[PDB]
């Protein structure tokens, strides 16, 4: 038996991350296994030498386990997490370590139903743009519900507005609209 | 009822190419 | 349980369960569909996800759509109440005359009967076709194959046996239109309600129609041959009959499980067929047969592709046979109709203790006259006629005249033919046989033993010239 | 016939001639009021179909 | 005018704009886009791509989407977004596709403006039962002699023009769409028939110069072409059969009748069987997939002749095969040989010796047969077809035959006459009352003492005088149905007296 996530992610890193998100809901620690999870990337990411260690097929387990080991005490990881890495150096798997952190993180957010945003605009705008786009993306939210919102630049799109969703997009953009304007005047007659 | 913005650029885009054409005789 | 559509390839469709998995072979329904949609369980792929076959066409399903599970195969109407009807490979009626109102239902899928029961007495079926008659005659219960091309004559042939056999036959029949054109099942049905064996008026009607035809997808089309077998195998087992099944054509099952083969990650087999051929096909074929409680007497139309013999799936249909009747395209282009090869059909029951002596002797001199003609054939292509005078010209001569006289104009042709149909008792045909053999027709011209059944209609025919 | 063609060959250099003035003239022609202006309307439109529910 | 024109099209596109179900390419390449996302998408689904491309969803798999794209996977790239239509692949139908030359997908391609369709219909609807069909028993005239006589066509059929390459396989299916003019033109609304022609794999020239013969000879009325050229991706040349299958589909249930042509079906499998092998299939015979029977099957069951509880309309398909060197015991055209109703197979031999059409006359099956002719030409050439089954026995002896019987002669000398009677140019079609007529001269003896090689002009001026000097024969024929001995005697006399006025 394992409860079932709150979204589905797919491949062997995936079925990591579903393994280890219904050991931790299972027990108490899914705001703990997350915490040290996030911060072993973050380790990982601002030191390139311990990525390069993991990820080196020559060296032997024994030694995987041993510099994986010392660098979990520092993090006060407990017991689930532990067993996650020592899991995925016991199989040839920890070449993608930072593939199930991604997918854990994946699944965490949409335990907390934070949906992703993406807005991109032509110029960067602050006060009267930002105070209402954050209101026309809360309108899109059913109850139990977070944004998270991510603002891009671009000027290859003249101006207008590209806000997309989790899975939902337009392209109500200057760019666009008058490329297919453009189109109907070639193809008008 | 408000019109696109652009439609509205478009038209008057026309309207301008329309007045100029006229303007010079029916020419490029 | 209930599932959820996981993946969709094809005519190959991916359902996940949560508390238990169906079993395999196992029917399933998905829920929002307008038409019944059933899918049909092959294999576990593990976490909980089963691998099934659509019996129908799969657009517009979407990834995690409700699947409901039947828990049961596809069951499928049997009995009195089938017959005058034509269902499909689910046992729906199609043909607009209402629900199939029946208490007795059969799964599709069965066990073959056992060693025990098996019936080994061989009598031989009289047809009236003089080729099968004399050189690879049928058995009254057994299993007989139409081995042939496209366009050589085997929807002809396989007619020819329903309005031979069939319409004079104290039992009941089974059509398993199987990948077949539905022009051809139009007109076989209309067929059937004019020669009154289906009778829309009262329940006298003889003969249950089953078809899935070559428009349906692969799952249908791999699982209809199994419907038709159901319903023969109710009236042999469950009624003591004396079944007729009609199959055309068998091949098209075996296609089909090659087509869904490719999409259910198997490694591919010789010619790019299924590493199951022989086990599926032995599947099925061994449900077709005569046991103690009742006999099936079983026609099936097998294609050959591009003309050969020795593609896997017609080669492994040989072993399944009692009476092989190849069909050749040679032949059929040389005017010989019904274009069977006299040196590539067998029977099983061509033996002197079951059809006699002189029928046994008539038989196997036909065969070394046209043995003979095809060794020789080399040098009339290439010289020419001259070749031992007298002896082997008079070999030449008599095996032409054979060749003429296995020829036969069929009632089931005769609307684009304009020949009268015939229909050749055994005794006529061992007689004619035995008098070419003998020599007593040397003066006639071969064209007056071409198209005629009966020996007097040969002579008759040359009088008239 | 003659005339048929004359008049679809100077309808056709006409139409292509048009089509790249309005496609230089709208691309020439940018504002920044304007485009605030179709920024608000975006974002009202956007808050228009949350709400269209 | 054209400003006009040119603002009223601004204001009726519309942007529409709203929030799609969207997707992103995870990998493009052989022409199967992979996508992330669309949980919602249906299978066999039509998609939209950022660069205007449409695309049909045909894996769809946990974690992707695969994706057949129709066009050249050039415009696509990785990270694109790829929009839901909504609904399963479909194309335009009606009466507005009705002289327009269109694509696999239905946009038009000869620059005559957009379609005006009100309707679409599904390119993977499965074929009508047996019930709603019923026995195929009106003619389809294709105007040439050697087809209307000998392999009649039926409506609703299916019949297989088979044949090597430049053997006039083009030249069948373009004539029986330019005869059918007269019956367009008439009043008679049940002897109407649309066409449809689909191009697949050809050259983009050809198809122009075969519009241009449809323009001239006013056959594109009534014509629907449907291109896939050689220059278009596979999966165009896929759909394109299935797209112009729809659009006489349309015309099936609407009690109305079709003729469509596939030039050619062993192209489509070429193109079918380039896109099995990138999508990493098991290649069979011919490195063919097992399912490139299951591929014709489909499209060609959907050509049927339907009751009158259905609105009694049909449709008529004529697939073309080419063959290799006259194999026609290869892999593809047996399986389309199995799927039609009977195939006219033209020879590279008899096209040599300038025998046009070169149709095989001991190799061409119509399996309706004479059930779906008339019977003024289904009496006469039941005739012919014995007296050339005749001719065909004794061949054999005029090769060494110095001395021959009278018999033997008289049976040499009618089936070269008869020969010589099939011989038709290009282009031409004729009627039926034209073909009947010359088939029974040819095969009563009265061409035995015309030379074979004046049997031609023959035809033009004979007919010309029929059509002037004695039209109440053809009167008391048409009225009738077929030939009575009195007008047999009156055709006699005619005959005798044009021959002596020609020549005494
Ligand atoms: N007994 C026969 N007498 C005369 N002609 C025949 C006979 N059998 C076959 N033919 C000819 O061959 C054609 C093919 O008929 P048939 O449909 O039986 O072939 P088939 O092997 O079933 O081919 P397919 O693969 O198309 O189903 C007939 O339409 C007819 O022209
Ligand atoms: N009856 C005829 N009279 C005169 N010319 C003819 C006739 N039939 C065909 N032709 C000519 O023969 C040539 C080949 O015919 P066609 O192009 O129709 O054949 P095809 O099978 O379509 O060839 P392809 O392989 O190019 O498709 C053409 O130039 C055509 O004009
Ligand atoms: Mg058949
Ligand atoms: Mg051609």
């Amino acid at each position: 038996q394992l409860v079932k996530a709150p979204i589905q992610v797919f491949g062997i890193e995936g079925r990591y991350a579903t393994a280890l998100y219904s050991a931790a809901v299972k027990q108490k620690k899914l705001e703990a296994v997350e915490k040290d999870l996030v911060q072993l990337n973050a380790s990982l990411k601002k030191f390139p030498r311990l990525g390069e260690l993991l990820k080196n097929p020559t060296l032997s387990r024994q030694l995987k386990k041993d510099a994986i080991g010392s660098m979990l005490k520092e993090q006060k990881a407990v017991d689930l997490t532990s067993n996650f890495l020592d899991l995925l150096t016991e199989n040839n798997r920890l070449k993608m370590v930072d593939g199930v952190i991604n997918a854990f993180k994946t699944i965490m957010a949409a335990h907390r139903g934070e949906v992703i945003c993406e807005v991109t605009s032509a110029k960067p705008l602050d006060e009267a743009a930002r105070k209402d786009l954050e209101v026309a993306l809360k309108g899109f939210l059913k109850p139990g519900q977070n944004i998270k919102l991510t603002l891009k630049t671009d000027p290859a799109i003249i101006g207008g507005l590209v806000v997309s969703i989790g899975d939902r997009f337009v392209d109500m953009s200057i760019g666009t609209k008058i490329k297919r304007y453009t189109a109907a005047l070639k193809t008008a007659v | 009822k408000a019109v696109d913005p652009i439609q509205k650029l478009f038209l008057d885009k026309i309207k301008e190419y329309d007045q100029k054409s006229k303007a010079a005789g029916g020419k490029l | 349980s209930n599932g959820q559509i996981t993946a969709v390839i094809g005519a190959v469709v991916d359902v996940q369960f949560e508390d238990q998995l169906p079993p395999i072979l196992n029917a399933l329904e998905v829920q929002g569909r307008s038409p019944r949609l059933i899918l049909e369980v092959a294999q576990h792929l593990g976490e909980n996800t089963v691998r099934t076959i659509a019996m129908d066409g799969t657009e517009g399903l979407v990834r995690g759509q409700n699947v409901l599970d039947t828990g049961a195969p596809i069951k499928i109407p049997v009995g009195p109440e089938t017959l005058g009807r034509i269902m499909n490979v689910i046992g729906e009626p199609i043909d607009e005359r209402g629900p199939i109102v029946t208490d007795k239902f059969a799964a599709i899928h069965a066990d073959a009967p056992e060693f025990v029961e098996m019936s080994v007495q061989q009598e031989i079926l009289v047809t009236g076709i003089k080729v099968v008659d004399l050189l690879a005659p049928y058995a009254k219960g057994g299993k007989i194959g139409l081995f042939g091309g496209a366009g050589v004559g085997k929807t002809v042939l396989i007619m020819e046996l329903i309005n031979n056999v069939a319409k004079a036959h104290g039992g009941y029949s089974v059509f398993a239109g199987v990948g077949e054109r539905t022009r051809e099942g139009n007109d076989l049905y209309h067929e059937m309600i004019e020669s009154g064996v289906i009778s829309l008026k009262d329940k006298t009607s003889k003969v249950a129609l089953v078809y899935g035809q070559m428009n349906e997808p692969p799952g249908a089309r791999a699982r209809v041959a199994l419907t038709g077998l159901t319903v023969a195998e109710y009236f042999r087992d469950q009624e003591g009959q004396d079944v007729l099944l009609f199959i055309d054509n068998i091949f098209r099952f075996t296609q089909a499980g090659s087509e869904v083969s490719a999409l259910l990650g198997r490694i591919p087999s010789a010619v790019g067929y299924q590493p199951t051929l022989a086990t599926d096909m032995g599947t099925m074929q061994e449900r077709i047969t005569t046991t103690k409680k009742g006999s099936i007497t079983s026609v099936q139309a097998i294609y050959v592709p591009a003309d050969d013999l020795t593609d896997p799936a017609p080669a492994t249909t040989f072993a399944h046979l009692d009476a092989t009747t190849v069909l050749s395209r040679a032949i059929a282009e040389l005017g010989i109709y019904p274009a069977v090869d006299p040196l590539d059909s067998t029977s099983r029951i061509l033996d002197p203790n079951i059809i006699g002596e002189e029928h046994y002797n008539i038989a196997r001199g036909v065969q070394k006259i046209l043995q003979d003609y095809k060794s020789l054939q080399d040098i009339i292509a290439i010289l020419g006629m001259d070749e031992l005078s007298e002896e082997d010209k008079l070999i030449v001569s008599r095996a032409r005249k054979i060749q003429r006289f296995l020829s036969q104009p069929f009632q089931v042709a005769e609307v684009f033919t304009g020949h009268a149909g015939k229909l050749v008792p055994i005794k006529d045909t061992i007689k004619g046989f035995k008098m070419i053999l003998n020599g007593e027709l040397d003066h006639l011209p071969e064209v007056a033993f071409y198209m005629v059944g009966p020996i007097e209609e040969v002579v008759a025919k040359a009088e008239k010239i | 016939d003659y005339h048929l063609e004359t008049e679809r060959a100077q309808r056709q250099i006409k139409q292509k001639n048009m089509v790249d003035w309005i496609v230089r003239n709208v691309m020439k022609s940018i504002t920044p009021e304007q485009e605030r202006l179709m920024l608000s309307k975006c974002i009202s439109d956007l808050k228009a179909m949350s709400i269209k529910a | 005018e054209i400003s006009a024109v040119l603002e009223e099209k601004i204001l009726g596109a519309a942007p529409k704009e709203n929030l799609e179900e969207t997707g992103r390419v995870l990998s493009i390449g052989d022409g199967i886009a992979r996508v992330y996302g669309l949980k919602n998408i249906q299978a066999e689904e039509m998609v939209e791509f950022s660069s205007g491309l449409k695309g049909m969803a045909l894996n769809l798999e946990p974690d992707n989407v695969g994706i057949v794209v129709f066009g050249n996977d050039k415009h696509i790239k990785e990270g694109d977004i790829v929009k839901r239509t909504g609904a399963i692949v479909d194309v335009p139908v009606g009466e507005e596709l009705l002289g327009r030359v269109v694509d696999a997908l239905g946009n038009p391609i000869d620059g005559k403006g957009p379609i005006g369709s009100k309707t679409r219909q599904r390119v993977g609807v499965k074929a009508p039962g047996i019930i709603p069909r019923v026995s195929v028993r009106e003619p389809m005239q294709t105007g040439m002699k050697a087809v209307d006589s000998l392999v009649p066509i039926g409506r609703g059929q299916r019949e297989l023009i088979i044949g090597d390459r430049q053997t006039g396989k083009t030249a069948i299916a373009i004539d029986a769409i330019i005869n059918q003019k007269r019956f367009n033109d008439a009043q008679d609304e049940k002897k109407k028939l649309y066409c449809v022609y689909v191009a697949i794999g050809q050259k983009r020239s050809t198809v122009a110069q075969i519009v241009k013969r449809l323009t001239d000879t006013d056959a594109m009325r009534y014509t629907i072409v449907v291109s896939a050229t050689a220059s278009d991706a596979a999966p165009l040349q896929y759909l394109a059969p299935y797209s112009g299958c729809a659009m006489g589909e349309f015309f099936r249930d609407n009690g109305k009748h079709a003729l469509i042509i596939y030039d050619d079906l062993s192209k489509q499998a070429v193109a079918y069987r380039q896109m099995s092998l990138l999508l990493r299939r098991p290649p069979g015979r011919e490195a063919y997939p097992g399912d490139v029977f299951y591929l014709h099957s489909r499209l060609l069951e959907r050509a049927a002749k339907m009751s009158e509880s259905n609105g009694g309309g049909s449709l008529t398909a004529l697939p073309v095969i080419e063959t290799q060197a006259g194999d026609v015991s290869a892999y593809i055209p047996t399986n389309v040989i199995s799927i039609t109703d009977g195939q006219i197979f033209l020879e590279t031999e008899l096209f040599y010796k300038g025998i046009r059409p070169a149709i095989n006359v001991g190799l061409s099956v119509s399996r309706v047969g004479s059930a779906a002719q008339t019977r003024a030409m289904k009496q006469v050439a039941g005739s012919m077809k014995l007296e050339l089954a005749q001719y065909r026995e004794v061949a054999a002896f005029a090769q060494f035959g110095s001395d021959l019987d009278a018999s033997t002669q008289q049976l040499l000398s009618r089936g070269v006459r008869l020969t010589e009677l099939l011989k038709q140019g290009q282009y031409v079609p004729m009627a039926i009352e034209d073909q009947v007529a010359i088939i029974y001269c040819g095969v009563r003896g009265h061409l035995d003492k015309v030379e074979p090689s004046k049997i031609t002009k023959f035809e033009k001026e004979f007919s010309q005088h029929i059509k002037t000097s004695h039209r109440d024969i053809l009167d008391t024929i048409a009225k009738e149905g077929q030939i009575s001995p009195d007008t047999d005697a009156k055709l006699k006399k005619v005959v005798t007296d044009f021959l002596s006025t020609f020549q005494a």
